RNA sequence: GCUGGGAUGUUGGCUUAGAAGCAGCCAUCAUUUAAAGAGUGCGUAACAGCUCACCAGC
């Protein structure tokens, strides 16, 4: 529901590194 | 523990390797550099990676030889398997060739005798759409 | 019913945003095994974590 990097659509996914 | 198959030379997209390993506290950024550093020698090949993660946010990975399914495809001379195995024949393999692949994947086979190693290969062959010729 | 196995040869050919049993069609293999599903299922956006089949004891 509210993660970072982690699925194909809803809304987050990843983004650091 | 977790096991998977990553492409030698490229590891970083969030969608595939991101969540799968991230859900176990695996440092994606440290994993990608490590995997892309060792497996650089065989860049372009698809291989299985065994990553052992523990309570500590650290891990270790082990490389393995390519799967039999991949070997059989390259041996028969095909890039894609058969949609319907015993329905559409695509490639064929000879007895002596079965021994060759069996001998190569013998150290990672669960078979004891060579005859048992040959048959396990034949099993995958018929289930992949490859005719066995003697 | 209870205590613990329930992986290996692979993420079977693979397709979607992703596919890595639980979407999708034939397949459905063989190990070795004490005995062990190319698997009945919940679940995440999937994985997972987990569930029985079977087993060893009871």
């Amino acid at each position: 529901i509210a993660s970072a990097s982690c699925t194909t659509x809803i809304c987050t996914c990843s983004c650091s590194s | 523990q977790i096991k998977l198959q990553l492409p030698a030379g490229k590891a970083t997209p969030a969608p595939p390797v991101g969540p799968a390993l991230g859900q176990h506290g695996v440092n994606i950024m440290e994993f990608c550099k490590r995997f892309n550093a060792e497996t650089a020698d065989k860049a372009g090949m698809i291989l299985p990676v065994v990553i052992t993660v523990y309570e500590d946010k650290s891990f270790t990975f082990i490389i393995k030889t390519p799967p039999a399914s991949f070997l059989l495809k390259k041996a028969a001379g095909i890039e894609k398997g058969s949609s319907e195995p015993k329905r559409k024949i695509v490639g064929k393999v000879t007895r002596k060739q079965i021994e060759e692949i069996a001998k190569t994947k013998m150290p990672d086979l669960n078979a004891n005798s060579l005859e048992a190693a040959m048959k396990i290969i034949e099993g995958t062959a018929k289930s992949m759409g490859i005719e066995v010729v003697d």
